[PDB]
């Protein structure tokens, strides 16, 4: 996806319908590329469920009353 | 409209069209099957054939 | 995020009905983080297909489209309507013709008896000013990876499928049908982070299609196929998600005019016959009962627990009995068979005692017999002892 | 390329008869009775995640002697000089087809009829079945776990693996394949590769067999510690998180900190283990299976015959008058060998090494009371049992339970860099 | 009048019926689903309260007990907990196998699960059949693997910011609650306030096993590869789970071989590209075994047998490939064009232009006859393709017949394309019908004379000896005929062979052929070049003009010519040197183009080819028969000793048209301009991009694993030829039949459809004979007596090893399912002791060798009392004995005398001093708990038990068990009157938990060694004690593995 | 005009390799059958060698 909006932003640069020069669809087989985001935490993670909740769910499992 | 079958698998006749439709025979699953010319074209016949004739 | 529904979607339409609500997804307050996708002209494109192909290889190449990338067809008239087009305001003609055919072109005489723009008109052909070419022999499947790669597709047919077709030259030179619904006018948008479509993709791993409807169960008979096909090809390789799933992904952050009247929605029944004779229970058999609509459900309140369905005369309750008309049938849950229910209290097989579990299947279903095009009388047909005085 | 198909049958452990009987067979066959049960036993052994256990198989080293076992007993019948194959039975056992496809019940005629005696140490050559001649890709097939056993059987000791170091070895596909495995580990590439051959034989010098001979290199050299991050051979290793622990797992990776210098040429020698302790670790079985299936087209160098009991000596493709030393180790110490080479290179302290040294103690005292406490309970059996005795692990003694010469091989594996 | 009968009418739950979508299977086959991924617990057994607590109380105050201050506890706060069975109770699937098994807690009915099979005649709802127990069980265990049948799914972590812990790591996990797993996961995270029993055993546990402990971060800023953690879960799921990935990482493969195998297979006109760099541990099972390829193959083979309607399509579908894919093509007015220029006279009666125009008539559509002959060369084994009837001369014809000339040219230009072995003497016994009377040659008998249809001849034995001899033929008086055998003999086409294929990932399944290897009937060159002009140097070309220069001669012959004109000689010697030298170029693209089409075409088929060698003129080589078998004779074990005799024949002939196969063969043209190698991978491309052979692949894996599976099951209630061992043979069973192992077998297919969601036809080839002896081989014959057979190896059966380790667990952990094992003791005892019917004193047992018993069996006779006598029995030694005593009775006795001995014998059970063992060796049981400070009597449940059995059917067993106290308690009088033999109490988990100690009745601490790696200090984290103690915490390995498609890894260069 | 002989063969084969229980039912149990109720007949059985 940010190889696509590159050539488009390349391609409204150069006022033409499409760009000479893309940074997609070349003739490399380019497979194995990896980018940040936001799906993987710092620990190696999902975010399915954001850190601040799962610490609240863990330090609310362990809570304790005053008895009637 | 089972023995036209094969012979005519996905291709029209007579203008019409190719069609898909539902299968129950099999008993505990019903699924889609697709029908030629020829069956979709005795598919509609066969409801008038089954409901009968109006005469004005 | 693609995510794919077993129904039909529109821009406007499912957006004002409640598409994912029907299905079952909580609400997701602000709207703008969802849009819908069009697939009706896509579905019209897909049965003209089935028109000429067969069904299995057009489902296949389908399956490989990617939905978030923008692509169009261009349509060419034929050969010699190309040649006018061209003769007439001759600035349409591009850089790529050879100079010969360019500067004859601009002849701008009468050049039917020249003869070198004669033996030019056989030599031309439409491949070698354009590339991409469908000419109405590609398969599906090249289609849908030129459709994949680039923006403008050019074809020479109206037989295709995947995108919007738009017209090259006036309307005069093309002679085919007047299909304009696919077809433009000769002249001359962003996703946002969810996009509902109908039909699958594996294009991409951030694609997802959504399950909680049995396929079986599919009203759309189109869509029924198309799932059918993909589900039994590429099983290994899809991403299935609950709508409960959906509803979160939808809400992990955040949360911390006329209308048609022959539209309900319906669900499936999961109980089990119990007996409770001796202060003990005994689960005698699992039964699920199809197609309740949910608004019978709200009114005569059911929920999750233990019900009784005799009188004490010994005759069946009312409202079991009007739930057990209004459904579809009774299967047994282990073996996949029609249960009849005994109606008398004759020893074998008495249920007197059950449970409901939970609710499983939900989708909308169109009321319309379909058959009831006049208004005629009715005559229904059934057989004797069908409690009918009831 | 190998030219003489020889294979040496399993001894008797001090009975007097080939240690397996019926209850022991029907669990190995099970769940199939094609008597190849490579495939099964590494289904069995779950990738060696854990530490699997049975009651009749209580180690995975135990398996795979019962395999043992078994095709030396069996294989008996088609190698007499009148060359039936379906005439006489081994407890309870026929085989069905002349091709050895599979293990059936007798017939009522054959259960009557006595069964064959086995004998103990035998070696045969497979050109010698006319079947097995006719037919090349069936004995190509069926030699590379014939070769496997053959290497668990050769001595009293642990199973032999062979170890090659060479540069000319590697090319453009050879990288090519070996870049794909980049994050999987020992057991998972073992596995792949053994699906493989057993797929189709290897020819004498294909990509297959040089980057098994490259990752068995690998896979030593990193065990050793002559290799690790701060010192890789082409950018790569072998990493280990828990070293000493029960069940290791080691991975692939690939470190672009520094490449070591290697001398050019050509070396090789032959390592195994001599502690008891080796019928709980995966690798060392795995990494010789890999070099029995090798074997099928590769025509290794000979071992001397000094290394090999008396009966074992002179085998027409195995041993020789003058052939490579066997070299023998034992676990816990090479442990102690790897922790040294690391903290000499300067990427260890000597905390780590005493926690190392704490969890290694630790699991060779319970595996060595679970191997002494079944080896009691099978003797216990043999005794209450006269007419159908057995033997559920490759027989140990006492002395096998000290360091040997694990010195000299950290030696000369550290020199073979 | 209260019938209560015609209600049972029953349903049969597997119906029969004609079948015509085997060609629709064949064409397609469903995919079975294998990957699927679990995010919740890994276990399958939970703990259920059975009796409330104590609190409040009158001994010890409220503000004790940690549930007054509503502390989470790992484990149930009651006074009576046991442990019962519950696949995914606790999971997030993201598939459902629909393989369930629920029990309920003991205090209430599961007889129910024991009678799903064979008790269609049980009137009762809660009776069962106690002869089906093992079979029952047997299904049961099978839907417990099936059901377990999934993956590990790594979800994330996050670090604990409470003392409870040193800052470990804790999996979170997805759904709508998380504070009760939070709390079930981890027993060791909870504080250990008071005295209690989980409080003393959560203190004497260690601190540093909870978590995360163990991970592969191979890359930065991407997930994990895997993970190793401490949590709640269970040996036997743990282990089926695991070797479940062990097999799919067996068949785990690399795009770098996909990318090699695609080339190899394309043949070089199509290239594919891979990546070069660091990877995420990608999962993509594809690879099986050849032995699995045969195995299906032949029962493809099996399901087509000698129904041509049924394989028809398929070659319908191969020349509809062949046509889009090939170059050649009809040209319109070849020979029109050539035939227009023929030099004849218009005062004569014949026109051979003219009849060999009428008899050829052109067509578009004739060369889809042509491509279908292409693609029967593949599939000889079974299709045998053969020139139709109606092409032959209605009467044989005559050679003074211009018509029948024609005839005779187009059948002898048609025939050398057939796979029938019979094609030479069909096209010799042509000419001789024709020319019958004009020469004479000798025949062997009276029935296959010269005046017999050519078309008749089709088998081997009817070649005549003058064709093998040409000797016999007289050169004076049949010239033409001797011309025309040594023609035949001296041109027929020589078969060849070609290679294709990629067999390192799609393996091979050639069956009576060398692997790797397409057969062909004619001859193949391969071409030079890739620019192509017209060639006359090839064996068709030859063949044509050989046939002209026969015809040429039989015109010229001076017995002939002096009968016709000498325009009409010199026109037809003109029409057979035009058609002689007519431009074709079918003859050269067969010889250079067809097979490489053939050989890139055919790894890419739904029904791999199926070949047998092609002989050209040695008739001792001709093949007779092919066969295969599925069973075995009467004590038969070897499959080598009874494929001879079991097996059944298949094959089909299908006819095809001559003429247009020969209108194909003469008109036939290259595009313009065409240059090979551009054309074809231009063709090609599309192609292969499809992905039906590696879900094939995958298919026919679980079709092998289905086979050993039913085959294993079988053997455990039949007698079979396969070694097996045996667990279960305590539990009582029937006499089968093979009624009973059909029935059987069809509950082991449907459950297995069902789990692995497939619709289509699975085992039912094999289900149509007796399943007791079941085998796989096939063979074929030739003329001369030489047969060749093949029996494949089986491969193992991860399923089926997975269903015997689940039957040894279950051997010692046959209590948690609800089961019973031993016999029962009936009896009257009164005391106030607060002993469990479960665990009952030894004293009260008695057996078979306790003297003073009397064990009763089949002859069973009663003789009354008389004026105040007592009544007798008569025991097996001889001897008539009174109602009193200690007796043993078989339970069959009771069941086949139920209202007799109900009668007889209840009241002195009740009230005299009369007690019974029943042997019953397995049986489900029934709770019944009783407040121990009141009065408490058995007699209505036993009685009631007793007067329930019938015949056919019992219920299950009832016990009274007094209710455990934490306190001092009075005592009162208890009555009971069933006990069990042994010791079958091993469901308690702990009693009184929330208490300190348990004062009065049974008493149960929770048990150490089922927590073996948190109360054992020195013992290693990975060890499990199966079979004898399923552990509830064991170390659970989690993946991260991706399952891309094949497009989206390997990328072919437009 | 035709060759029959793979179809023949193959119906013959299946004819033969048929499951019938009849041959078992009797010889096994319609003797006992017969000579359960023979006994109870009005009119008792007649038989010649």
């Amino acid at each position: 996806d940010e190889a696509d909006e590159a050539t488009k932003k390349q391609a409204k640069d150069t006022d033409k319908s499409k760009a000479q020069v893309t940074y997609s669809d070349t003739g490399i087989n380019n497979a194995n590329e990896l980018s940040r985001s936001g799906n993987v935490d710092n620990e190696g993670g999902s975010n399915q469920k954001p850190m601040s909740t799962r610490i609240a769910e863990a330090t609310s499992a362990i809570v304790s009353k005053h008895p009637a | 409209h089972e023995g036209v079958a094969s012979s005519s698998i996905g291709k029209p006749f007579m203008g019409v069209p190719a069609s898909i439709v539902n299968d129950e025979s099999v008993v505990g699953v019903r699924a889609a099957r697709p029908i030629s010319g020829m069956q979709n074209m005795i598919q509609h016949l066969s409801k008038l054939y089954k409901r009968g004739f109006s005469y004005r | 995020a693609y995510i794919a529904v077993p129904a039909v979607v529109d821009s406007r339409s499912s957006e004002a009905i409640g598409l994912l609500e029907s299905f079952g997804v909580d609400a997701g307050a602000d709207a703008n983080d969802v849009s819908y996708q069009d697939h009706d002209y896509v579905l019209d494109q897909l049965q003209y297909m089935l028109d000429g192909y067969e069904a299995g290889d057009v489902i296949d190449a389908l399956v490989h489209k990617n939905w978030l990338h923008h692509s169009v067809y261009c349509l060419l008239p034929p050969k010699s309507q190309l040649l006018e087009y061209w003769k007439s305001n001759p600035s349409a003609i591009p850089d790529n013709v050879d100079r010969r055919l360019r500067k004859r072109l601009m002849l701008k005489k009468d050049l039917r008896k020249d003869d070198e723009y004669n033996q030019l008109a056989r030599a031309f052909k439409i491949s070698d000013v354009y590339a991409p070419l469908i000419s109405s022999t590609t398969s599906p499947m090249t289609m849908i990876q030129n459709l994949n790669q680039g923006e403008i597709v050019y074809t020479t047919t109206d037989r295709v499928i995947g995108a919007r077709i738009l017209l090259y030259a006036p309307r005069k030179y093309y002679a085919s049908t007047l299909s304009f619904t696919m077809t433009k006018c000769i002249i001359p948008v962003p996703h946002s982070r969810f996009n509902v479509g109908t039909f699958p993709s594996i294009a991409t791993p951030k694609c997802f299609v959504m399950s909680g409807v049995d396929i079986e169960s599919i009203p759309n008979e189109f869509i029924k196929l198309f799932y059918q096909r993909v589900k039994s090809v590429h099983a290994n390789i899809l991403n299935d998600i609950s709508p409960q799933i959906v509803s979160d992904m939808i809400n992990r952050k955040r949360l911390r005019s006329h209308v048609d009247v022959y539209k309900v929605d319906v669900v499936d029944m999961l109980f089990e016959v119990v007996d409770v004779a001796d202060g003990l229970r005994n689960v005698s058999r699992k039964l699920t009962m199809h197609t309740v609509p949910v608004c019978i459900l709200e009114m005569l309140g059911i929920e999750i627990a233990d019900y009784c369905i005799r009188q004490e005369d010994g005759m069946l309750t009312d409202w079991f009995l009007l739930l057990t008309m209004l459904s579809d049938g009774l299967t047994d849950r282990r073996t996949h068979c029609q249960y009849l229910i005994n109606p008398s209290s004759v020893p074998p097989d008495v249920i007197l005692n059950i449970s409901i579990t939970g609710f499983i299947n939900r989708h909308t279903i169109d009321v319309m017999p379909d058959i009831y095009d006049f208004v005629k009388p009715i005559g229904a047909v059934l057989p004797k002892g069908s409690f009918k005085s009831t | 390329a190998r030219a003489a198909f020889l294979f040496k049958t399993v001894g008797f452990g001090g009975l007097q008869n080939v240690p397996i009987n019926d209850e022991l067979s029907s669990h190995l066959l099970r769940a199939g009775n094609s008597p190849w049960q490579l495939t099964q036993f590494l289904d069995w052994i779950s990738l060696g995640r854990g530490l699997a256990t049975s009651a009749l198989v209580p180690t995975a080293g135990s398996r795979y002697y019962q395999m043992s076992c078994l095709l030396s007993g069996t294989l008996q019948i088609p190698f007499r000089p009148n060359h039936r194959w379906g005439d006489i039975r081994f407890l309870r056992l026929v085989w069905s087809a002349p091709t050895l496809d599979g293990l059936v019940v007798a017939p009522p005629q054959v259960l009557a009829q006595p069964a064959l005696q086995a004998q103990a140490d035998r070696v045969y050559d497979c050109d010698d079945y006319p079947f097995l001649a006719r037919d090349p890709r069936f004995k190509h097939r069926v030699y590379q776990q014939l070769s496997a056993v053959t290497l668990l059987n050769l001595t009293g000791f642990g199973p032999i693996s062979y170890v090659r170091v060479d540069e000319d070895m590697w090319s453009g596909d050879v990288n090519q394949l070996l870049m794909n495995y980049f994050g999987h580990t020992f057991a998972e590439i073992a596995y792949t590769l053994c699906q493989a051959s057993a797929n189709r034989p290897w020819e004498y010098d294909g990509t297959y067999a040089r980057m098994t001979q490259i990752v068995l290199s690998l896979f030593w050299l990193s065990y050793v510690g002559v290799i690790h991050q701060q010192n890789t051979y082409r950018t790569f290793y072998f990493q280990c998180n828990r070293r000493g622990d029960a069940a290791e797992v080691w991975i692939l990776s690939c470190s672009l900190n520094h490449s070591a210098q290697i001398r050019p040429g050509n070396r090789s020698l032959f390592v195994m283990p001599t502690s008891p302790d080796w019928n709980m670790d995966v690798n060392l079985i795995l990494s010789s299976t890999l070099t029995g299936c090798l074997c099928s087209g590769s025509q290794l160098p000979l071992i001397d015959n000094n290394s090999v009991p008396a009966v074992s000596r002179n085998i027409h493709g195995w041993t020789g008058r003058a052939g490579n030393q066997l070299h023998g180790f034992q676990v816990r110490r090479m442990v102690t060998e790897f922790c040294d080479r690391l903290r000499r290179d300067g990427v260890m302290t000597q905390a780590q090494q005493n926690q190392v040294e704490a969890l290694a103690d630790q699991t060779q005292q319970f595996k060595r009371d679970k191997l002494e406490t079944w080896a009691r309970e099978d003797d216990q059996y043999n005794q209450a049992h006269p007419n159908s005795t057995m033997f559920r692990t490759k027989p140990f003694t006492n002395a096998q339970w000290g360091r040997g010469n694990t010195g000299a091989t950290s030696a000369a594996i550290a020199a073979l860099i | 009048e209260f019938i209560s009968s015609w209600q049972n009418h029953p349903i049969v739950q597997v119906s029969a019926d004609v079948e015509n979508k085997k060609t629709a299977q064949l064409l397609h086959a469903d995919t079975p689903r294998l990957v699927t991924w679990d995010a919740g617990l890994c276990t399958s057994f939970k703990i259920v309260p059975i009796v409330p607590a104590q609190v409040p109380q009158d001994v010890l105050a409220y503000t004790f007990f940690t549930s007054s201050y509503a502390i989470q506890s790992p484990f149930p706060e009651a006074a009576v907990s046991r442990i019962v069975v519950h696949t995914r109770w606790a999971s997030n699937v993201d598939f459902d196998r629909d393989s369930s098994v629920i029990m309920a807690p003991p205090t209430e009915n599961n007889i129910h699960l024991f009678k799903q099979l064979l008790n269609t005649e049980t009137l009762s709802v809660r009776g069962a059949n106690p002869l089906m127990f093992r079979a029952n069980v047997l299904h049961m265990l099978l839907e417990f693997v099936l059901d377990n049948l999934y993956l590990n799914r790594h979800t994330g972590f996050s670090q604990d910011h409470t003392p409870f812990t040193e800052g470990a790591n804790l999996r979170s996990l997805p759904g709508p609650d998380a504070e009760k797993w939070y709390s079930i996961m981890y027993p060791t995270r909870m504080g250990t306030p008071n005295v209690s029993k989980i409080c003393n055993f959560v203190a004497s546990c260690v601190r540093n096993r909870v978590g995360r402990f163990d991970r592969a971060q191979m890359m930065n800023g991407a997930m994990s590869e895997w993970v190793d953690v401490f949590e709640t879960s269970d040996a036997l799921t743990v282990s089926i789970r695991g070797r479940w990935m062990a097999r799919l990482a067996r068949m785990n493969i690399n795009p770098t071989e996909i990318e090699w195998a695609l080339t190899e297979c394309a043949q070089g006109y199509v290239t594919v590209t891979s990546p070069y760099a660091p990877s995420v541990n990608r999962l993509m099972p594809y690879r099986i075994s050849n032995a699995e390829r045969q195995i299906s193959q032949i029962i493809r083979i099996m399901n087509i047998g000698n129904n041509a309607t049924v394989i028809q399509p398929v070659l319908q579908d191969i020349s509809v490939l062949l046509q889009r894919i090939s170059p050649l093509q009809i040209d319109p007015t070849i020979i029109s064009n050539t035939m227009s220029t023929v030099s004849e006279s218009t005062t004569q009666t014949l026109s051979p232009a003219s009849s060999i125009l009428g008899k050829l008539r052109p067509s578009n559509s004739d060369f889809s006859s042509f491509r279908v002959a292409l693609a029967g060369w593949l599939y000889n084994g079974v299709v045998t393709t053969v020139i139709d009837d109606s092409s032959y001369p209605k009467d044989g014809g005559s050679v003074t017949s211009l018509e029948n000339l024609w005839d005779f040219f187009i059948l002898a230009l048609a025939l050398p394309l057939t796979t029938d072995p019979c094609a030479p003497v069909k096209a010799f016994m042509t000419l001789a019908n024709m020319m019958v009377g004009f020469e004479t040659i000798p025949m062997d008998n009276q029935i296959y004379t010269q005046s017999r249809r050519a078309s008749a001849f089709s088998t081997p034995h009817t070649w005549p000896r003058c064709f093998m001899n040409i000797q016999l033929i007289s050169p004076i008086d049949a010239p033409i005929l001797r011309q025309w055998a040594e023609i035949i003999h001296r041109y027929w086409p020589n078969p060849s062979q070609i290679r294709y294929g990629a067999p390192n990932v799609f393996g091979s399944a050639n069956l009576f052929t060398p692997p790797e290897v397409l057969l062909l009937p004619i001859d193949h060159q391969p071409a030079n070049v890739t620019t192509p002009t017209l060639d006359f140097t090839n064996e068709l070309t030859n063949w044509r003009a050989r046939v002209c220069e026969l015809m040429k001669n039989l015109v010229d012959n001076q017995r002939y010519q002096p009968g016709w004109t000498q325009s009409l000689v010199s026109s037809m010697r003109g029409t057979l040197d035009k058609l002689k030298l007519i431009k074709s170029m079918t003859p050269m693209y067969l010889q250079q183009l067809a097979p490489v089409e053939l050989a890139v075409i055919a790894p890419m088929l739904p029904f791999p080819p199926f070949q047998v060698p092609y002989v050209r003129l040695d008739r001792d080589r001709v093949p007779t028969m092919v066969g295969v078998t599925r069973q075995s004779r009467d004590t038969i074990t070897q499959p080598a000793l009874s494929l001879s005799t079991t097996n059944t024949t298949v094959g089909v002939p299908l006819a095809l048209d001559a003429r247009a196969i020969t209108v194909a063969l003469l008109s036939g043209k290259y595009p313009p301009d065409l240059v090979t190698n551009v054309w074809y991978a231009d063709a090609i491309y599309p192609m292969y991009a499809d992905t039906e052979v590696f879900s094939n692949l995958q298919r026919d894996m679980i079709t092998c694993e289905a086979v050993q599976t039913l085959v294993t099951l079988v053997a455990q209630i039949s007698e079979t030829q396969y070694p097996v061992d045996r667990y279960l043979d305590w539990i009582p069973s029937l006499r089968a039949s093979a009624a009973t192992a059909a029935t059987f077998a069809e509950w082991v297919n449907t459950s297995m459809k069902t789990a692995f969601d497939l619709s289509d036809m699975l085992l039912e080839p094999l289900l149509s004979g007796d399943p007791r002896m079941t085998q796989l081989a096939i063979q074929y014959q030739q003329y001369n007596g030489r047969t060749f057979n093949i029996i494949p190896e089986m491969p193992g059966s991860v399923i089926a090893d997975c269903v015997q380790l689940t039957a040894e667990v279950f051997n010692h952990e046959y209590n948690l399912f609800g089961i019973a094992r031993g016999d029962i003791i009936i009896g009257r005892v009164q005391s106030t002791h607060l002993w469990s019917p479960l665990a009952p004193p030894p004293d009260l047992v008695f057996d078979r060798d306790t003297p003073g018993v009397h064990i009763f069996g089949r002859d069973c006779r009663i003789s009354f009392g008389m004026n105040g006598a007592a009544p007798m029995i008569r025991d097996e030694t001889g001897l008539m004995v009174p109602f009193e005593g200690n007796w043993i009775f078989p339970l069959a006795l009771w069941q086949m005398n139920t209202r007799y001995f109900n009668q007889q014998f209840d009241a002195w059970i009740k009230t005299g001093e009369l007690r019974i063992r029943i042997e019953m060796g397995a049986y489900p049981y029934m709770l019944h708990y009783y407040d121990p400070r009141q009065y408490a009597n058995a007699w209505n449940l036993t009685s009631a038990w007793l007067e329930e059995i019938t015949p056919t059917s019992i219920p299950s067993v009832p016990f009274m068990v007094p209710i455990s106290s934490d306190h001092d308690i009075s005592s009162a009088p208890a009555v009971q009157y069933i006990i069990s033999t042994e010791y079958n109490d091993r469901s308690l988990f702990c009693t009184n938990s929330s208490s300190p100690q348990t004062i009065a009745g049974p008493d149960k601490h929770i048990p150490v060694e089922r927590y073996n790696i948190l109360t054992n200090p020195d013992a290693p984290p990975t060890q499990i004690q199966l079979p004898e103690v399923v552990d509830l915490y064991n170390v659970v390995t989690r993946y991260a593995y991706e399952t891309p498609p094949i497009t989206a890894v390997v990328m072919g260069v437009p």
